[PDB]
């Protein structure tokens, strides 16, 4: 560390070097902080967490009890110990409270004033943060497994929604248009994720073992269908070209958006080239997931090496994205881990679980 | 539209008059005896298909070719009010030295109008679905090029729909269609890029007959269309309830989450 400080101060190394190497050191030293706590407000398991992209101060949380909690992650107290207090909550007495499990919650990118949340009550509700009243509701004929707003779209404000239906619903928040559908899957879409690089590229993963990349502008179907083998087992595409040997219940683009991470119920995670959907053949070992719903996992950002934090049963397994080497397994939960979300400013991780807890993992020292 | 472009296109003026013709006494008698006929009663009871009666009434307003009544041959112009109007209009327009575009939904009615025009000394030209396709564009070219030809007899289905007939100057839609756009395109066959003379469109409806009801249906359809092509603030069609009493003869005499939220509150408050 002193070598790094001397190299920064004297100009030998670009300051980016110290930032990234130190962020990596902080990620490797990630450990259950009993020096930070998150206030318990969910009566049920936390399915989803979303730290706001701008300022990374506030966190959303969606529980299996249908409540939504809005936490403050800043240590406003002068103590070195603090509990991330719950600023707001869409509770059991809120007239717009979700009637069943909240399966996803997402901040509106580009601004903290609005956030969206989808539930098994077959609704995607748009919320105004400040008044904490619904601004819009998109009713679906089938329960929602996962929604996603493009983190990048300065132009369009589409929400890609995956339900048990075989079609992907695109809901335009600008004048409310929930008619657009991307058809081509055959079973429940368990995960949807817009590309962080391309405004109109959407990756959708379904229980039929297939992951498709779409260009929602295009009028001619999915761009790419991910194939495990890349052509070794090639068939006229009616049932082949599966990303996994089970359900694909998790999607995550790497930070730069040039690669796609899929996790499926074959107990595998794969890394794909997001441009041509070619498997990179990164091993990653065995990733125990048997989740019957969407599995939310995140990547690191701004480190010397990129990481992926995947829920591994009751632990959070940390892997290097581009080598497969499992960094470690963070074990502090008591039941299966449903979701983890990465605070990119301080290399902090928050993970929710079915045990009605949200655990902060902070670097040691 | 030809209102956001027309000033930038140097098109001549346009009229869209709708004439309410009157049934003649014999045409009225046939229509009255058909609405009073038992077949209409079977239609109104759901026993028989509405299409038969609708077609019969449309034929009656076109011309009583149901019962074919010298100078009493088939399709004599004086037996139909719309043909009386057409004869007067053709007389005036011929003396005004003008070229007319005479449309009809029906091939049979087009044949009647052809026999009528040849009863006059008018020189005409006819293009329905039977005229061989290979001759249709020559026909159009002929009509557009030499002005000795006075009227152009057209079915709205072949004579509408993309053909350029700017050599025509007057256009009369002899008979309405259930579909509004058939007649919209038929009337727009004249007032196009290339029309150097003022155009007026005449739509002939028999007053108080099925034709006025078809006109009401297509006004309603046009309003439903304008609600979603030109503006969503359309005036409700109130002229009628558009029901199954059209078998009655009634001869007259990045967004920053606040524009977005504001739009949401707007949409939902409605
Ligand atoms: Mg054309």
């Amino acid at each position: 560390m002193l070598g790094f400080l001397s190299a920064r101060q004297t100009g030998l190394e670009d300051p980016l070097r110290l930032r990234r190497a130190e962020s990596t050191r902080r990620v490797l030293g990630l450990e259950l902080n009993k020096d930070r706590d998150v206030e318990r407000i969910h009566g049920g398991g936390i399915n989803t967490l979303d730290i706001e992209p701008v300022e990374g101060r506030y966190m959303l949380s969606g529980g299996s009890d249908g409540v939504i909690v809005l936490y403050d992650l800043e240590n406003s107290s002068r103590q070195s110990y603090y509990t991330c207090k719950a600023v707001c909550s869409i509770g059991r007495d809120h007239p717009d409270v979700h009637r069943y499990s909240v399966e996803t919650v997402q901040w509106y990118p580009h601004d903290t004033g609005m956030f969206t949340s989808s539930s098994f009550d077959k609704t995607l509700k748009v919320w105004d943060t400040n008044t904490l009243q619904t601004a819009d509701v998109f009713n679906f004929e089938e329960t929602v497994y996962s929604h996603h707003m493009s983190p990048v779209s300065t132009k369009h404000c589409l929400v890609a929604v995956g339900t048990r239906g075989p079609k992907v619903q695109l809901c335009d928040l600008k004048s409310g248009s929930c008619s657009h559908i991307l058809q081509g899957h055959r079973q429940e879409i368990l995960a949807v994720s817009w590309s962080p690089r391309y405004d109109y590229i959407l990756a959708t993963a379904s229980a039929d073992s297939r992951v498709k990349l779409w260009d929602v502008r295009r009028a001619s179907g999915c761009l790419i269908t991910l194939d495990q083998h890349n052509g070794k087992k090639s068939q006229a595409v009616e049932s082949a070209n599966t990303a996994h040997n089970g359900k694909v219940n998790g999607l995550c683009f790497t930070s730069d958006g040039l690669h796609l991470l899929t996790v499926g119920t074959d107990n595998r995670m794969r890394l794909w080239n997001s441009s041509n959907g070619e498997n990179t053949l990164v091993n990653y070992g065995k990733v125990c997931n048997n989740s019957k719903k969407g599995l939310k996992f995140t990547v690191s950002c701004g480190c010397s090496s990129e990481f992926v934090f995947v829920p591994y049963g009751s632990t959070i397994a940390v892997y290097t994205v581009y080598s497969g080497e499992q960094i470690t397994m963070l074990k502090g939960h008591y039941k299966t881990v449903d979701c983890c979300v990465f605070q990119s400013n301080f290399q902090e991780l928050y993970s929710g679980s079915r045990d009605c807890n949200i655990l902060a993992w902070v670097p040691s020292l | 539209m030809k209102s956001d472009v027309k000033m930038s296109l140097s098109l001549p003026d346009k009229n869209e008059q709708v004439l309410f013709c009157r049934l003649t006494d014999e045409q009225h008698k046939v229509y009255q005896n058909f609405v009073d006929s038992k077949e209409v009663y079977r239609i109104l009871n759901g026993e028989m298909q509405i299409f038969s009666g609708l077609i019969a009434l449309r034929k009656i307003c076109n011309h009583p070719d149901l019962f074919s009544g010298e100078e009493d041959q088939f399709g004599y112009w004086k037996r139909s009010g719309k043909m009386i109007v057409v004869e007067s209009l053709l007389k005036i327009w011929h003396k005004q030295g003008q070229r007319v575009l005479l449309f009809s939904q029906s091939r049979q009615m087009l044949d009647i109008l052809e026999v009528f025009l040849r009863a006059q000394k008018y020189t005409y030209l006819k293009m329905d679905g039977t005229t061989t396709i290979a001759s249709r564009q020559p026909l159009i070219t002929r009509y557009n090029e030499d002005t000795s030809i006075f009227v152009f007899l057209l079915t709205t289905r072949v004579g509408g729909l993309g053909v350029n007939l700017t050599g025509a100057n007057r256009v009369v839609i002899y008979d309405p269609d259930w579909n509004p756009s058939t007649d919209t395109q038929a009337r727009e066959r004249a007032w196009r890029i290339g029309q150097k003379k003022q155009v007026t469109v005449y739509r002939l409806l028999t007053a108080g007959t099925i034709e006025e009801k078809i006109y009401h249906r297509q006004i309603f359809k046009q309003f439903l269309t304008n609600r979603v092509l030109k503006d969503p603030k359309q005036r409700r069609f109130f002229k009628s309830n558009d029901l199954y009493e059209l078998f009655t003869l009634t001869s007259p005499d990045p967004l920053a989450s606040s524009s977005l939220l504001a739009k949401m509150r707007a949409r939902n408050h409605l």
